[PDB]
């Protein structure tokens, strides 16, 4: 365990995010026992995780980590139980992780963060039902939207548009946002109201299509243009928690669920691979930037698993 | 002053959090019992076999703390009414699990959301927990004044917020509560935590909650303004609501993060304390009537029963009442003896029901004020009280007062009276049988004689109170009709309630009663125009009496005798609450019925729907003759 690094890492592995160079960001919460808190870890050897004494850097957070994102190559933006979005800065040598800002702006658990293509703004979502837009450089809220009527599940910034992002909520609304419009939110999605939406991922190339997953284990491919529901497969036996596209030319879709399984899908939403490796809830997936056939999953069973995708 | 608590959905260490919020001045803390994000599987492998512990140890506080400082919170992922079968099944198991844990810990309350319209399966699961062992702990149902869907910013281009006037629609949150509670059959353990937003709705929407069991009001940090010196404060209208809620003595809950940074969370709290300490301090009645609020009592029946010495003590402790009686007799004397006759003319004044004598003394104070001459009889059937009278007449009054220990209906008077004075009146005027008593006595009033009082009139007003309906319902007793509670009047300081319509006169009596054939039975029909949506639970009764000419007594709110604490309102319940819609008329029917033995009231609501006739034949309630 490096300087400023905890002897022990919280059990519930919540977030897994490869940097450009192949180094691994871990968020983890304590969701049980005396202390309900969380931690951030850097693993420059990704094969050494989750083991705490084989880590490049680690730190204790006041509260649990609901969501995580890299900001470029040294920033960590953190969605807290505390109602705070917090910005953790890396060290020069990259041996410790240090608080840069911690802002108590939400009235409930911050459930979801995304960095906008800019790199200088992010959007959080919360159980307080609000969606906030953040100047990271200035450490403030620019916008704050009560679009929804229930808790916000997911917020995903468009790849290339710093004024565009998706949100979804238990109010059964998927919102396409564009902050340039005086009414920024536009309610999008299939013909009929279906099952609550639980997960969102923009296609990395075609920035007018995205996939959403619902609480009934169906993954669905949507076109903003034709504003109608293209393809959908019943992939999981429980709520789809995360959707992650590979870095590939024609990219693969990694699908994770509370059914504890991983699926990897082609463009037509057909099943290629599937991993039972986990024996609790699967929480995140990142594709190695170094090996685009490597897919790394974490779960509440505290397993860091490296998948080879054929 | 104010009892208030902190609502949190983040507790890293329960030790520190509790200390912190105590440091800040909170009486208690609302918090999760399981980690809000810790979704649990009960059916599907492998997640089901998740190695424990399932939450943090009960050893982390004292029994006493769990009992007094902690309110539990249902986890927010728990959705018993989910349309997804598997989410519904886990949410049932988890809701049970979490409720059973609160009960294990002996928590004094536990918070559950009504955050949508359909809470049927939630209701079903709660009702089961309640029907598993008899416990005291409360369920605080977290309901918004204004549904979140009707609070949302108008920022969805293709989904605009309708600004069409919406009478019933704006009341939808009351219907969520109403339906939930009706499913749970009005359990006394299920109450309201009213969540208040930046936008107060219409006053009709607030009026919906008047009669309801509100235990807590949740105030988000959000809704506090900032003043010049950066202190959190509230809009004049938020303040009005707080003042209304202080009168109902609820507990306040501060929820959300600090939005007034260079100030502690005690700044919110100090504001509330500030508002309570800066409320109009309570009048004499409001202090007298304080402990008695929504407390149901049997009406006195001082004809059929001999009142206790301390009952007469409290009658005597109402000087405004006797000032009025002094003044009525005062005036009646002057009207009856001219100044040229003052010394040749001595008026026979008979107190009929003289108790321990304050009416006798008032008569005495009246005569020396009027400078006119009076002979008293003090007639009392309670022989215990006669003891007080006869010790008074020996030691003080001397023979100006003849004490008569008999029933006024039976007594043979040595002579006829110029004036009879009585205070034979209950909260519904004639409910102590003043008519029958005075009718029986009238043969010994001179053909030109005055009764004080000359007249009394009862009034009724329909009320909403789910609180009082529930209190009545809980007065079931072994070895009588299971519904007898509902077929009898209660005297009560009506407090948590809504008057649905202005009172209207019910029954009136006049003394002396000239009628050739006197008949004290009655049948009245009353129509109460109602300008709100509501639920009828019963009828408040009040009365007015004319002592003499312009001198009166009243508990009718519009004409209440000021600073007179005698006679709380009366309450006629109904067995089944009746939904009433704005514009509809409530029609109620009241009878006064009798034998030689007993007098009673019967009553029926006939609009907007019919009730059963209440108390047919006096089968649940009668007044002895
Ligand atoms: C001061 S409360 C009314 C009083 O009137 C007395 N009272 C009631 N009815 C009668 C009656 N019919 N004859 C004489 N006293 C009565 C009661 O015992 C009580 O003290
Ligand atoms: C003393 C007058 N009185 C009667 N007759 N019944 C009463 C109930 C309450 C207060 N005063 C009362």
């Amino acid at each position: 365990l490096p300087p400023n690094a905890p002897a022990c890492m919280e059990r519930q592995l919540e977030a897994a995010r490869y940097r450009s160079d192949g180094a691994l960001l871990l968020g983890a919460s304590s969701l049980s026992g005396r202390c309900w808190a969380g931690s951030l870890w850097l693993f420059k050897d990704p094969c050494a995780a989750p083991n705490e004494g084989f880590c490049s850097a680690g730190v204790q957070t006041e509260a649990g980590v609901a969501d995580l994102t890299w900001v470029g190559e040294r920033g960590i933006l953190v969605a807290s139980d505390s109602g705070a979005v917090e910005l953790w800065e890396l060290d020069e040598n990259e041996t410790l992780i240090v608080s840069k800002f911690c802002k108590y702006e939400h009235d409930d658990i911050v459930s979801t963060v995304s960095v906008l293509s800019s790199g200088t703004q992010a959007v959080s979502g919360s159980k307080d039902i609000c969606i906030k837009v953040w100047d990271l450089a200035q450490q403030v809220v620019l916008s704050s939207y009560r679009a929804h009527a229930a808790q916000v599940t997911c917020v995903a910034a468009s790849p290339h548009k710093d004024s565009v992002f998706l949100s979804c909520s238990e109010d059964n609304r998927i919102l396409l946002w564009d902050t340039r419009c005086p009414k920024p939110a536009s309610q999008i999605g299939c013909s009929a109201p279906g099952y609550l939406p639980t997960s969102l991922a923009w296609h990395p190339q075609q920035s007018e299509v995205f996939v959403f997953g619902d609480e009934n284990g169906t993954v669905s491919l949507v076109d903003t243009k034709s504003t109608s529901c293209v393809l959908s497969s019943a992939v999981h036996s429980q709520c789809v928690t995360g959707l992650v596209f590979s870095p590939h030319s024609v990219p693969f879709l990694a699908s994770l669920s509370e059914d504890c399984s991983l699926a990897v899908l082609d463009s037509s939403l057909s099943e290629l691979f599937r991993s039972q490796a986990h024996r609790d809830f699967v929480r995140d997936a990142t594709w190695s930037p170094l090996n685009h056939s490597l897919l790394t999953t974490v779960g509440w069973d505290h397993q860091v698993v490296h998948h080879v995708v054929p | 002053r104010v009892s208030s608590g902190r609502d949190l959905n983040c507790v890293p260490e329960i030790a520190d959090t509790l200390g912190a919020v105590a440091k800040q001045g909170f009486d208690f803390l609302c918090m999760p019992v399981f980690h809000p994000r810790f979704k649990r599987e009960f059916i599907q492998e492998p997640a089901k076999n998740r190695p424990g512990p399932q939450t943090r140890s009960d050893l982390l506080l004292s029994g006493r703390d769990w009992n007094t400082l902690i309110v539990g919170k249902l986890s927010p992922w728990i959705r018993p009414d989910s349309k997804v079968e598997k989410i519904r099944r886990n949410s049932e198991a988890a809701m049970l699990q979490e409720l059973n844990f609160g009960a294990y810990l002996g928590l004094p309350a536990f918070l559950l959301p009504l955050n949508q319209e359909d809470n049927t399966n939630l209701a079903r699961v709660l009702t089961n927990h309640i029907h598993t062992g008899h416990h005291s702990s409360m369920f605080w149902m977290r309901v918004p004044l204004v549904a979140p869907e009707d609070l949302r910013d108008d920022i969805i281009e293709n989904a605009p917020t309708t600004h069409t006037e919406e009478y019933s629609g704006e009341e939808k949150t009351w219907m969520w509560w109403h339906n939930f509670r009706t499913l749970c059959d009005y359990s006394k353990r299920i109450a309201v935590a009213l969540e208040i937003g930046a936008d107060l709705p219409s006053n009709h929407v607030i009026d919906r909650w008047l009669g309801e069991p509100i235990k807590a009001a949740i105030l988000p940090t959000s809704i506090f303004l900032t003043n010049k010196k950066g202190f959190p404060v509230l809009s004049k209208m938020h303040q009005r609501l707080i003042f209304r809620l202080l009168k109902l003595e609820v507990q306040f809950i501060i929820t959300g993060t600090n939005h007034h940074s260079e100030k502690e969370f005690c700044s919110y709290l100090q504001y509330l304390e500030y508002l309570s300490q800066n409320r109009p301090p309570p009048n004499a009645y409001e202090l007298f009537a304080k402990g008695y609020e929504d407390y149901l009592q049997s009406p006195l029946q001082p004809l059929m029963d001999n009142l206790e010495s301390q009952t007469y003590e409290v009658f005597e402790k109402d000087p405004i009442k006797y000032s009025q009686y002094q003044q009525a007799i005062y005036k009646c004397l002057l009207d009856r003896v001219p100044e040229e006759e003052k010394d040749t003319n001595v008026q026979v004044l008979m107190v009929l029901g003289a108790g321990r004598g304050p009416l006798v003394n008032a008569s005495l104070r009246a005569a020396k004020q009027a400078d006119r001459r009076i002979k008293l009889y003090a007639v009392e059937k309670n022989p215990n009280a006669v003891v007080t009278l006869e010790n008074w007449q020996f030691e003080e009054w001397g023979s100006q007062v003849t004490v008569v220990s008999s029933d006024m209906r039976e007594w043979v008077a040595p002579e006829k009276a110029d004036i009879i004075v009585s205070e034979l009146l209950g909260s519904f005027a004639d409910n102590e049988l003043s008519p029958e008593c005075l009718d029986g006595a009238q043969h010994f009033l001179k053909d030109d004689g005055v009764s004080i009082p000359g007249e009394y009139t009862s009034f009724l007003a329909p009320i909403s109170s789910s609180k009082l309906y529930n209190e009545v319902r809980a007065c079931r007793e072994k070895d009588r009709d299971p519904e007898a509670q509902f077929e009898m009047p209660y005297v009560v300081r009506l407090h948590n309630f809504h008057q649905l319509s202005a009172p209207q006169p019910c029954f009136t009596f006049s003394h002396p009663n000239r009628d050739p054939m006197i008949d004290n039975n009655r049948y009245c029909t009353l129509e109460f125009p109602v300008e709100v949506n509501t639920v009828l639970h019963g009828f408040a009764g009040y009365f007015e009496t004319v002592l003499y000419q312009d001198i009166t007594l009243s508990i009718r709110p519009e004409t209440h005798s000021p600073g007179m604490f005698s006679w709380f309102p009366i309450l006629f319940p109904i067995k089944q609450p009746i939904t009433v819609r704005e514009g509809q008329t409530i029609c109620v029917r009241f009878w006064r019925c009798s034998n030689s033995k007993k007098v009673w009231y019967e009553w029926a609501v006939t609009a907007p729907v019919c009730s059963a006739i209440h108390n047919p034949t006096g089968r649940s309630y009668t007044i002895g003759l």
